[PDB]
């Protein structure tokens, strides 16, 4: 299961 | 009785330097007219002079409102500029003395206070932790805090609440926390407001706060407030919902029960409209917010699959624009690391693999290997039905095996066997 | 909109 995305990582 | 208007930079300093109360005053409005100009405030000049300290200590004068007024406006516009400038005004003390202006009973000197040290903490995060540390945040809250708030006109408002906003703003580091805890009942508050400009200055303000560890998020969401957001979100005639939404993707790359806060409050509904929105920056931060949906748990990729969400997000990894698909990419490839089978196989019949496969062609590394991990997922899936032989085939006959055999001849090592592994595996 | 970006950091009162 992956990892959350921040907003930073757009 | 003279020419403010017309006054030199030299003319001012004498001005205020004079031990005359009257000559004092018009030296300040000189330069509050001089600064109040577009083309160029002569900034530095004034504060080259040495005047800062002197308009601050202005500043204390309750005898005197209207050298109050002019040199708090003057100030403002100092602190409008550079951080050296601002820097000069907060060196001279202006802070503690505009928190003491914050409590006039002349409301246009209070909100002439509340406007610099929006520009003070506007800086970055020092000014703003220092304006805070001075004791800013019970004084604002105080004129916002209200049974009588109607009655401060909507330009106030509007005023305090960019100021207010301003305190939440930055990172590196965040707002300290019980200055956030002090602050976020109003916020919540004035997320009822009408005012169009109150609204997105306090949805912008809720969505820094949840731009971090999830320690922040959580003490948002426990306001109650995601409710009230998913409503803005919905709001499609106003320019509300880009805040609004910026603030739920913020939530959602927190905890799983985070993330199940804003699925009920019931968010999902709402997603339709948002990935077919003619603004494309709508599309691209609806899709970032559903790829941390479906990177959640397996009941949440459910609820976005029994919402009909699920065509949506093909169209747009089909059909949108580069940096919105992808997003896409993205919510595809959590919800194929993280989704049942039966999710899965749904996730094939709705026509994902050509759009996602057409992407192989971008040239970007981070995402050919995203597509290749979710391409590999679906063959897992396919292994535990038996029908790897099919998807093969059907793979080779649509042109997804000349992409997949195109990375071969790939320069990062990475792309490159990752590919080999898919050839190997399921085309040998 | 103008109301859809960010607000500004810093403001100057003009004019």
């Amino acid at each position: 299961r992956n990892q959350k995305r921040k907003h930073d990582e757009i | 009785n003279q020419g403010t208007v017309n006054w030199s930079v030299d003319d001012i300093v004498k001005g205020i330097n004079s031990s005359n109360v009257e000559n004092q005053l018009q030296a300040t409005q000189a330069a509050r007219k001089l600064l109040s100009r577009e083309k160029q405030p002569p900034i530095d000049n004034i504060i080259r002079a040495g005047l800062i300290p002197k308009f601050v200590s202005f500043l204390g004068r309750t005898d005197c409102s209207p050298i109050q007024f002019e040199s708090a406006w003057a100030l403002t516009n100092i602190a409008s500029g550079t951080s050296e400038q601002t820097k000069a005004v907060v060196d001279g003390g202006a802070i503690p003395a505009f928190i003491s202006l914050l409590a006039s009973p002349h409301a246009h000197i209070s909100e002439q206070a509340v406007w610099a040290l929006g520009n003070i903490a506007g800086d970055g995060s020092v000014f703003r932790d220092l304006v805070i540390k001075y004791g800013a945040v019970d004084p604002l809250l105080a004129l916002l805090a209200v049974p009588d708030m109607s009655s401060l006109a909507c330009g106030y408002l509007r005023n305090l609440t960019w100021t207010l906003s301003n305190l939440c703003r930055n990172k590196n580091p965040a707002p300290p926390i019980d200055a956030v805890e002090q602050i976020l009942p109003t916020l919540v508050r004035l997320l009822h407001h009408d005012d169009p400009e109150v609204l997105a200055d306090t949805c912008w303000a809720i969505s820094y706060l949840t731009d971090g560890p999830n320690e922040r998020i959580g003490m948002v969401v426990k306001t109650g407030v995601v409710p009230q957001l998913v409503k803005l979100l919905g709001a499609s005639e106003l320019p509300i919902v880009t805040p609004a939404l910026r603030a739920i993707g913020n939530i959602v790359t927190g905890t799983d029960e985070q993330t199940q806060v804003v699925i009920d409050a019931g968010a999902l509904a709402v997603f339709p409209s948002l990935l077919t929105n003619p603004k494309t920056n709508i599309q691209k931060e609806a899709t970032w917010t559903m790829s941390n949906i479906t990177a959640g748990r397996q009941d949440q990729i459910q609820q976005v699959v029994n919402h009909g969400l699920v065509p949506f997000l093909v169209s747009v990894l089909s059909k949108a624009d580069f940096k919105t698909q992808k997003e896409a990419v993205w919510a595809v490839t959590n919800y194929t690391s993280g989704g049942t089978v039966e999710q899965i196989v749904y996730l094939v019949h709705c026509g994902i693999i050509e759009p996602l496969m057409n992407l192989l062609t971008a040239k970007d590394t981070k995402i050919i290997l995203v597509i290749l991990d979710a391409i590999s997922n679906i063959f897992q899936a396919a292994e535990k039905l038996g029908e790897t032989e099919k998807l093969s085939i059907m793979i080779e006959e649509c042109g997804g095996l000349d992409k997949i055999e195109a990375l071969q001849n790939h320069e990062n090592e990475s792309v490159y066997k990752a590919s080999l592994s898919l050839i190997e595996k399921y085309f040998s | 909109s103008e109301l859809a970006e960010q607000p500004e950091r810093k403001i100057t009162r003009n004019q």
